[PDB]
């Protein structure tokens, strides 16, 4: 659902997103 | 004796670094230009080095001096002895980028001083110019320098950083719902879904054949933006006086027949509705209208800047229509005039970070086809507009051409070019009785 | 020497005219401020006069001198001698507003020069400021000069001002009953209903194929406007000499057969009717005719301005026909010439606030279509005319093409483009015997 | 001498009358053009007066002299 989608969003942000990110 | 700020040491260091290191030329190439050098010999040296670098030839001392000698330009520069002194004096361990940046900054300062002197000289000896012309001249002079230094923001970007930013943007859009609207709300559900609102800093073009409701659609968008926001909304109307615009707006908002308003045949309820509309407008007070004729891009930009300064932000800017705008310097060719107008509009959109909706018109050639629905190529003579436009919407009405059409009261907004979304056709209801567009309640295809 | 822009005589004129006439103060106060004056004494004088005006006292010579003397500042101003000099040199034939505007202009130019000098001085002395800071400073300085300035007439007004103007216009329209006619009365009920009269500041085009009655309809409109108004009506007849126009006008007004007038075979009753018509015309005296040929838009504008200046305004302007006008600088390209003509006519109509009716011609290809009733696309080679015109009417007579027509004597005025209302066809009766159009008395669908 | 036919008195009278009576410009504008004046100063004055008259401004002495001064 929305909660799982946001959790995966945060997981991908931690995995690849760095420096700038959001 | 005034001393213009010149850094001869920085230029000599740049030249020496280029002679002793040919790999750094690109770093110098993106920071300084030939005209940025004060002394003529330095400009000539830089031009010769640029020619050699573009031809693939080495830029060492012997080849550069020899090339200048061959063309007879060595004597003007200062000689092989001067070139050798420049090469030897500069130490190898130097940061050419810092010196190049200093030289770049000095050229901007010198241009600013030159513009100030020109303005003062023009003021002392008007030669028949008006004060308004001098003010416009000064604004143009300063903005030229600003744009001259506003070209470094465009360049290549890192692939990984772009990908990460794209992923973050996708997540944020899916994070903050806003029911599918990210930009300025258009007031229409389907248009919001297909556009995610009106995106700030994006140029929007509305084009259609005559009598298609283009001004009506633009006014409906303006009214919706005003009712659904708080920032001021500015209107530039080069074709209508403001009173007719307000009458059309009253007809649209109060849902009263426009002919009745125009002829004055209004009953008590219509007067009450008009009073309510006026009360709402006076409570909000965020709409500004300018019905000047023969507008120039400088006046439009200045008035937009003044509104944004006075109120700290603009919800939306509307221009109707750009075919009536003029550029006096390019009156000889219409295509150049259109390109200048489009460039100035794009610069204003970037500067104020506001959505700009400019209305345009189509040639009669569109009506020479069996299907009269507009396409991109129908933007002939305005190629720059099509390229610089971030959103392009065409208005079509089948009932205009066909009396027996089944889509009476139905208008199509066709997205011919969308920068950040899909293209397609959106059907809406057209109540010409109230001079309004509404969401289409029928079946969608 | 670079003496700053100033005019001591204009200031002296302003102060003296205020001393001699105190009812002009407002006009001076709305145009000049105490800081606009260059010399300190003039600023002090204006400040003291403003204080006296605020307290409710007259600002004549003795009152001003006494008020200055009580504060001990009479010597700083220059003395009662200087005040008397101001009183003496200024005549009572003073246009104080013009001098105040001029003083305003000098101050603006002077401030621009001062700001340019400040910008240059800042550029030559960075004091550790980045070039970005210097450009921002320059922008701020020029912006404060230009910030709102005094161009409230040619700037975007507030929503309140526009709404108030619209409501005042609505009240003015609803004040005087004319049964739905706001512009110049066309003399025909259905055309008045469809067009609400000929609106001021509008461009109106009448088009038809040859021998349809363009000149006849234009002259009928001129006659109706002259009979139903009081302002002069001006005609620009580039096609016919004025004598033939007056013969046609007599035939129309007196309802006498055109052939009889042309051949001179009239009787006593016709002579009596002509005498009555001449008496009516000489009692009215508001029709002016210019039968020159090859007129440029500049000449038309100049002559219309001269007529309005001499006789207190115009009620209608008529041009027959625009194909006979000339723009020498653009004779190479017909499309550009037509665009310039239409733009100049629209500008003239907006400037003089009068309806302008211009006759035009259509391409031959219209005669090849199955249905010969004109459409907008029939204005080929003249797209700018369709773009710029506020109202477009086509004259169609069926009997011209069909000998067996059932509509003999019946003409149709087709509104091809109505900017502020509906479109359709209006039927009239054509009496070619008297060279006249009349209201259609037949059944209406 | 081979004198160039001209009359300064008529030009000076016209300019003075225009300065004193601004309502007569038309009666002068339909009988003479700027290029019809013989001396350069008179042509220049007439051109400036035409500019002021067609810009909507009075043509009195102080305004005309000041306007000429502003253009140098
Ligand atoms: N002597 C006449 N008797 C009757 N009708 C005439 C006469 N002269 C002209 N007409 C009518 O006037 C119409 C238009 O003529 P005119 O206005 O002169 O040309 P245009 O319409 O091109 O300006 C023609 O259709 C013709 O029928
Ligand atoms: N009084 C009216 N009654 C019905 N429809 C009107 C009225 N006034 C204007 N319209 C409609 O508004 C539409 C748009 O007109 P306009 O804004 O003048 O042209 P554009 O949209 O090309 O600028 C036209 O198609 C016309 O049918
Ligand atoms: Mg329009
Ligand atoms: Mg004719």
């Amino acid at each position: 659902n929305r909660a799982q989608a946001l959790a995966k969003i945060a997981e991908i942000k931690a995995k690849f997103g760095l420096k700038g990110a959001s | 004796l005034k001393v213009p700020p010149h850094s001869i040491e920085a230029e000599q260091s740049v030249l020496g670094g280029l002679m002793l290191d040919n790999e750094r030329w690109d770093d110098v190439a993106e920071r300084v230009v030939a005209d940025d050098f004060y002394t003529r010999p330095h400009r000539h040296i830089f031009t010769e080095m640029a020619r050699l670098q573009e031809s693939g030839s080495p830029i060492d001392l012997i080849t550069l001096a020899e090339s200048l000698e061959r063309q007879g330009q060595l004597d003007s520069v200062g000689g092989f002895a001067y070139l050798a002194e420049l090469s030897k004096n500069t130490p190898s361990a130097a940061n050419i980028s810092a010196y190049a940046d200093i030289v770049r900054e000095r050229a901007v300062v010198r241009e600013m001083i030159s513009v100030a002197n020109e303005i003062a000289e023009a003021g002392f000896d008007p030669q028949g110019r008006t004060s308004e012309d001098l003010l416009d001249l000064a604004e143009s002079r300063v903005f030229k320098i600003a744009e001259s230094r506003a070209n470094k923001d465009e360049g290549p970007k890192n692939i990984a950083d772009v990908l990460d930013a794209t992923v973050a943007r996708i997540e944020q859009l899916f994070q903050q719902p806003h029911d599918g609207v990210t930009g300025v709300n258009t007031g229409y559900d389907d248009l919001n879904k297909k556009t995610a609102g009106l995106q700030p800093s994006d140029l929007i073009i509305v084009a259609a054949r005559p009598s298609m409701g283009k001004t009506t659609f633009a006014m409906n968008l303006v009214e919706n933006a005003a009712m659904l926001q708080d920032k001021p909304v500015l209107i530039f109307s080069l074709e209508m006086p403001s009173e007719q615009i307000m009458m059309r707006s009253l007809a649209s908002l109060s849902r009263v027949d426009q002919t009745k308003i125009r002829t004055g045949q209004l009953d008590d309820e219509d007067w009450a509705r008009i009073s309510g509309t006026m009360g709402i407008l006076l409570e909000k007070r965020n709409i500004y209208i300018d019905d000047s004729s023969g507008l120039t891009p400088t006046e439009v930009r200045s008035r937009a800047r003044r509104i944004a300064r006075e109120h700290g932000g603009i919800g939306l800017i509307m221009i109707d229509y750009l075919q009536l705008m003029r550029v006096p310097a390019l009156s000889d060719n219409r295509t150049l005039e259109i390109a200048e107008i489009s460039r100035s509009l794009k610069a204003l959109a970037k500067e104020l970070n506001v959505p700009v909706v400019a209305l345009s018109q189509l040639n009669r050639s569109l009506e020479q086809r069996a299907d009269k629905r507009p396409v991109n190529s129908d933007l002939r003579e305005s190629g720059s507009i099509e390229q610089d436009a971030d959103l392009i919407m065409f208005i079509y009405r089948d009932e205009v051409y066909h009396e027996n059409s089944d889509l009476k009261g139905i208008a199509e907004i066709i997205i011919g070019k969308q920068r950040n979304g899909p293209i397609g056709t959106v059907r809406l209801t057209f109540n010409g009785q109230w001079s309004r567009f509404d969401n289409y309640a029928g079946p969608q295809y």
